[PDB]
RNA sequence: GCCGCG
DNA sequence: AATGTGCAACAGCATGATCGCGGCAAGCTGATCGTGCAAAAGTCGTGCCAGC
């Protein structure tokens, strides 16, 4: 059996563990994703015409200022649908190549370990055939009654 | 002392004050521009490629002169971590260290245990070498020595011998050596299962049921003892198709 | 230093202490070693 | 057969004595520290309620007779019987493998 | 369509168990239905709910 | 056979009463339960061939 | 009765293989279609097969040749 | 949850 | 001579801390309303023929 959630939700298994898989896949700290996943702050996507970045952690007041100034072109949302949208748009091979070039061009011990961890995770995802959009779960299974 | 030390030895924990070691030729260098940071920066040229070490000056320096200090020498007094022993003095040196220090705990009380049973445990702590050269699809990552040995054997056999990449062996405690094995069914039944399944689920790996706990869990014949003979028959059929 | 893959040579490992002869192929020596090291400890004065 | 065993006639006792003949059962003590903590013995039927243990093996079990209890398991297979007879018998493990 | 055994054939040869993330379509594939009502058992007839 | 194999129990009992002393092992129910518990998470685990 | 299985162990030396050989022989004698080659002292099939191995008249190779002979006969 | 047994 | 970068110390959080066995009570405690209507299903008071 199964449950249709009618609203995307995140998997605590991967979101909340010390080497957060989704957190370092997004290359952003755990606190920002935790705040956006519980509707404390928004996150924007695209908006190239406006000054907003690709991964802004703009809050409600910043959102009001943006919609008063920028108006349109601000695709900002808060729910797990936000992580949906920003995870589907991510390109695996291009990001892996860009990060590999960044790691090989600049030598620094502090960033080298994080870069290698990110490369390892990305390569594992592209090789296993999984889709990173599957971290969060749209449909939730249920156990058999006799168990 | 005591025997929160057979635990302390097997996990290979770094002690409070490790003793520093040196390299091939320890010429007199003292310290150049010893500022308020770690002073007495020793820079032995050793002909080429000098090694710059930093000491916080809170620990005395032993060898004032050169005396042609070789690798593994005691630059400063103190207990030695097993990791330093393995990196510099060799694999046989760390085995004699752990065996002698563990047996000291048992001998002092009056317990007889053969040295064979400690070298077996140490052998399971000396897996997973770190690769430092490339060309064989590996570059600066920790892989099992068994896989590193077979990769070298095939690469050396072929004409392109230079592809074979040397490694730097690594030492892991018992609690960290068991959780990192290639079978995810094992190491999920012993310590943190939330972390082990999460990294196995993402990587999409398989177990292949090669050990003892994997076969015990699924109710098959273990590959040891009277079940060893049966497991060999299955292996040859798999290779033959 | 047995250098064999996924196991240990019957010659690199000595004779099994339980019986006088050399060890036979297929004897699970890891569990035996772990039990031998861990059977004491209840008599180590910590 | 079930009713006859329930009523436990004398012939049931004779047949029980017959099936016990060369069927080793294996005993273990609670803190099975090493592998000598579980050993296979040939049973001898006794009139009582307490298991009788050979004194010599006690040092292997770390067992004293001051309220200790032991568990009995029956290896109900041909292969298991040969394994108990040729690997777990008290006459097989004389030296400690440590 | 008789003389069928399903418990015996339920045991199939296997080796090398594998693990990976579960896609939503695969989750639908496992399921034999969708639950919408939370009720566990009713007492009017002592039967599982629809 | 002794504990978890649901059909192994009955087969072993019938073999003993017959006088066969044959194992005919199988698949422990505990591992099927564990597979269902893992699958009830967001994780897919299966038996490959 | 075999109190100790040392003789069978030196006859075919593994301490692990004679369990399999004796299990096969005991199965042959217990399921049916075979009779002991050693006098029977009302023992079980287990120690009977062990005695047969100890006497040196049963091992893996000759068991295989007897199986082949039976197959060729039919 | 408590108590005891080796 | 003012400035940016990499390294190290301190705080917070995750994890695990023996194996069997026996006996006794108390919790184990546990509910989403009504809705008011067709639509269906069932039921009851009544009359029917067939057997003695
Ligand atoms: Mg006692
Ligand atoms: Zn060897």
């Amino acid at each position: 059996g199964h449950i249709e959630l009618a609203s995307p939700t995140a998997h605590i298994w991967f979101l909340k563990s010390l080497p957060s898989r989704i957190g370092l896949l997004l290359d952003m700290p755990l606190r920002d994703i935790e705040r956006v996943l519980y509707f404390e702050s928004y996150v924007v996507i695209e908006g190239g015409m406006t000054n907003l970045e690709r991964q802004q952690i703009l809050t409600e007041e910043q959102y009001l200022d943006a919609l008063e100034e920028f108006g349109d072109e601000f695709d900002a949302k808060m729910g797990a649908e936000a992580i949906q949208a920003l995870l589907k748009s991510m390109d695996l091979e291009q990001e892996c190549e860009q990060l590999r070039e960044e790691l090989n061009e600049t030598n620094s011990e502090t960033k080298r370990k994080k870069l290698t961890k990110r490369i390892k995770l990305l390569e594992a995802f592209v090789q296993s055939g999984n889709k990173p959009e599957w971290m969060i779960l749209t449909v939730l299974p249920v156990l058999p009654p006799d168990l | 002392g005591g025997l929160p030390r057979v635990a302390d030895l097997f996990e290979a924990r770094r002690p409070k004050e490790p003793a520093i070691l040196a390299e091939i030729s320890g010429i007199v260098s003292f310290g150049k521009e010893t500022k308020g940071k770690r002073r007495l920066v020793i820079t032995p040229v050793d002909g080429s490629d000098p090694y710059e070490e930093m000491i916080p000056k809170w620990r005395q320096l032993n060898v004032f002169e050169g005396e042609r200090v070789e690798r593994g020498d005691v630059i400063s007094d103190g207990p030695e971590a097993p990791h330093d022993i393995l990196r510099l003095r060799g694999v046989h040196a760390v085995t004699r260290y752990i065996v002698n220090e563990v047996q000291d705990v048992y001998r002092l009380q009056g317990v007889k245990i053969n040295d064979k049973h400690i070298e077996v445990i140490v052998r399971q702590m000396l897996r997973k070498a770190t690769i430092v050269n490339a060309g064989s699809s590996d570059f600066l990552e920790g892989e099992q020595v068994e896989y590193s040995r077979v990769k070298i054997a095939n690469r050396e056999l072929e004409a392109n011998g230079k592809v074979g990449a040397t490694y730097s062996r690594d030492l892991l405690g018992i609690t960290k050596a068991s959780l990192a094995t290639e079978s995810f069914i094992s190491a999920a039944s012993f310590q943190e299962t939330t972390r082990v399944l999460t990294e196995a689920a993402v990587a999409g790996k398989r177990d292949e049921l090669r050990g003892l706990k994997e076969n015990v869990i699924v109710g098959r014949l273990i590959p040891a003892g009277t079940g060893y003979a049966y497991h060999q028959d299955r292996m040859r059929r798999r290779a033959a198709g | 230093s047995c250098d064999t893959d996924f196991g240990v040579c019957a010659h690199c490992y000595g004779r099994d202490l339980a019986r006088g002869h050399i060890i036979n192929k297929g004897e699970a020596i890891g569990v035996i070693a772990a039990q031998s090291i861990g059977e004491p400890g209840t008599q180590l004065t910590m | 057969a079930k009713k006859m065993v329930e009523r436990e006639e004398a012939v049931v006792w004779d047949i029980l004595d017959e099936v016990i003949r060369e069927h080793p059962v294996l005993l273990n003590r609670a803190p099975t520290l090493h592998r000598l903590g579980i050993q296979a013995f040939e049973p001898v039927l006794i009139e009582g309620k307490a298991i009788q243990l050979h004194p010599l093996v006690c040092a292997a079990y770390n067992a004293d007779f001051d309220g200790d209890q032991m568990a009995v398991h029956v290896p109900l297979t041909l292969e298991a019987q040969l394994e108990a007879r040729a690997l777990m018998m008290s006459t097989n493990n004389i030296l400690s493998p440590a | 369509l008789l003389k069928f055994l399903k418990a015996q054939t339920k045991t199939e040869e296997f080796d090398a168990i594998k693990i990976a993330l579960a896609s939503p379509d695969m989750i639908r594939s496992w399921s034999f239905g969708e639950v919408k009502k939370p009720e566990t058992i009713n007492y009017r007839t002592f039967k599982p709910e629809r | 056979v002794k504990s978890d194999d649901v059909n192994g129990r009955t087969k072993m009992y019938k073999n003993i009463v017959d006088g066969n002393h044959q194992m005919e092992p199988g698949m422990p129910e505990s591992f099927n339960v564990l597979l269902k518990e893992i699958r009830s998470l967001g994780i897919n685990i299966e038996l490959e061939d | 009765a075999r109190v100790t299985v040392q003789d069978a162990v030196e006859k075919i030396g593994n301490r692990f293989d004679l369990v399999l050989v004796a299990a096969r022989r005991a199965r042959q004698m217990q399921v049916g279609g075979k009779d002991p080659l050693v006098p029977e002292e009302n023992d079980k099939t287990t120690v009977i097969a062990l005695r047969e191995i100890e006497e040196g008249l049963i091992n893996n190779q000759i068991l295989d040749v007897r199986e082949r002979q039976e197959q060729q006969e039919q």
